[PDB]
C-alpha cells in the first residue's frame, strides 16, 4: 500500500520499477551460503534464500496490479471500434442536417489528438504487456491478447482517415449551402427590421392587450429569427472553412 | 485435461465469442485429429452458433488475407495449431 | 520461368479463371516470399477483376472447410505450397 501509494497511477514509472526490482534480484544472485570471516562463521544463505523469495512474491504481486489498467485501455478499444463502426456509418455529404454532421466532424477532430494519445498508451502499454509474457503472466481468456484488439485499432484508424478526410473535403456543396442559408437569414432580418418600422406600437391609441399579443407574436417570429442567426453563424464557425 | 493456452492472436468479436471459440476448438482438437476435420467441426459449431456464414481454417503453416464481417473475426493459437476463424457473407 | 505445373486438387469455377488463379498465384510466388503476403496479392487481384470478397490461403500444411459462392472455389498445389481461393462476401 506505502509503496502504490507513493507511485500512484504512472505506467511509465511503473515500467521503471518492474526493471528496478528485475535488476535488483538479479544483482542478488548469489551460489555461496556462508561468508567466514576469520574464524567466525555466519549463515548467509538461509536469509538469501528467504529474501529472494520476498522479492519473488513482491515483484509478483506489483506485476498483477496492472492488468486492470489494461483492462482499462482495452474498454477504451472496445468503445472506440464499437461505436466508430456506427459513426462512419451515420453522416453523408448530403442530408442538410449537416449541422449535427459538422458538429460531429469538429468532433472527430477533437478526436485526432486523444487518437494520437491513446496511441502512445498502446506503445506503452504494447511494451509493459510484453514484460508480462517475460514475466510469465497466466493471460486469462478474460482479457483480449495482442493485434487481438490492436489489430483492430490499426483498422479503425486507417477506416477512420480514409473516409472521413474525403467527405470533409467535400464540402463546397455544404459552403454553398451555408452561404445561401446565411443569405436568406439577412434577407428575413431586413424583412423583420421593415416590419418593425411598420409594426410599431407606440401610439397610445392602440388597446394595450391586443397591440400587446401583435407584439407577442412579433416577439415569437423574432426569437426564431434569432435562433436562426445564431445557429447559422455557429454553423460557419463550427465548420470553420468558411 | 492438457491446458493448452488459447492465444487469441487477432480479433474483431466480443469477448464471450471469442472465449466460446476457445472452448469449441479446444473441444475439436480433442475430438479429431485431422485439421480440415478440425476446421469443419468449429465451422459447424459456429454456424449453428451465431447464424451463417463463418470460414474456419486450422493448421501449423499458413498465411491469409481476407474480409469479414465486423465483430466477426478471430485468429489464435491452442498449443501447436494456428486457428482462424472469420464470418464474412 | 520455374515449371511449377500446378496441380489442382479442387475446383469449382471455369477453366479461364483456374488459369487465371494458377497465372497470378505464380506471379506472387515469384514476387513475394511470405505467405501471408502471396494470399493479400492475390485476394487483392481478384478482388480487383472477380469483384470482392474473395479470400486466399497460401501455406504449406493447412485443414480448410468453408462455404463458398457457386463457381468461384479452387484449391491447389504450386510446388509444395498448396493454395486456396475461394469467394465469400
Amino acid at each position: 500500500e506505502n509503496i502504490y501509494n507513493r507511485l500512484g497511477e504512472d505506467l511509465n514509472k511503473w515500467q521503471a520499477l518492474l526493471v528496478q526490482i528485475r535488476k535488483a534480484r538479479g544483482t542478488f544472485d548469489n551460489a555461496e551460503t556462508k561468508k567466514e570471516f576469520g574464524p567466525v562463521v555466519i549463515d548467509y544463505g538461509k536469509v538469501q534464500s528467504k529474501v529472494n523469495l520476498k522479492y519473488d512474491s513482491w515483484h509478483k504481486e506489483v506485476l498483477s496490479k496492472f492488468g486492470q489498467m489494461l483492462g482499462s485501455n482495452m474498454t477504451e478499444f472496445h468503445s472506440q471500434i464499437s461505436k466508430s463502426r456506427q459513426e462512419l456509418e451515420q453522416h453523408s455529404v448530403d442530408t442538410a442536417s449537416t449541422s449535427d454532421a459538422v458538429t460531429f466532424i469538429t468532433y472527430v477532430q477533437s478526436l485526432k489528438r486523444k487518437i494520437k494519445q491513446f496511441e502512445k498508451q498502446v506503445e506503452l502499454y504494447r511494451n509493459g504487456q510484453r514484460l508480462l509474457e517475460k514475466q510469465r503472466f497466466q493471460f486469462p481468456p478474460s482479457w483480449l491478447y495482442i493485434d487481438n484488439i490492436e489489430g483492430e485499432w490499426g483498422a479503425f484508424n486507417d477506416i477512420m482517415r480514409r473516409k472521413d478526410s474525403a467527405i470533409q473535403q467535400q464540402v463546397a456543396n455544404l459552403q454553398m449551402k451555408i452561404v445561401q442559408e446565411d443569405r436568406a437569414v439577412e434577407s428575413r432580418t431586413t424583412d423583420l427590421l421593415t416590419d418593425w418600422e411598420k409594426t410599431k406600437p407606440v401610439t397610445g391609441n392602440l388597446r394595450p392587450e391586443e397591440a400587446l399579443q401583435a407584439l407577442t407574436i412579433y416577439e415569437g417570429k423574432f426569437g426564431r429569427l434569432k435562433d436562426d442567426r445564431e445557429k447559422c453563424a455557429k454553423a460557419k464557425e463550427a465548420l470553420e472553412l468558411t | 485435461m492438457c491446458d493448452r493456452k488459447a492465444v487469441i492472436k487477432n480479433a474483431d468479436m466480443s469477448e464471450e465469442m471469442q472465449q466460446d471459440s476457445v472452448e469449441c476448438a479446444t473441444q475439436a482438437l480433442e475430438k479429431y485429429n485431422i485439421e480440415k476435420d478440425i476446421a469443419a467441426h468449429i465451422k459447424k459449431e459456429f454456424d449453428k452458433k451465431y447464424n451463417p456464414t463463418w470460414h474456419c481454417i486450422v493448421g501449423r503453416n499458413f498465411g491469409s488475407y481476407v474480409t469479414h464481417e465486423t465483430k466477426h473475426f478471430i485468429y489464435f493459437y491452442l498449443g501447436q495449431v494456428a486457428i482462424l476463424l472469420f464470418k464474412s457473407g
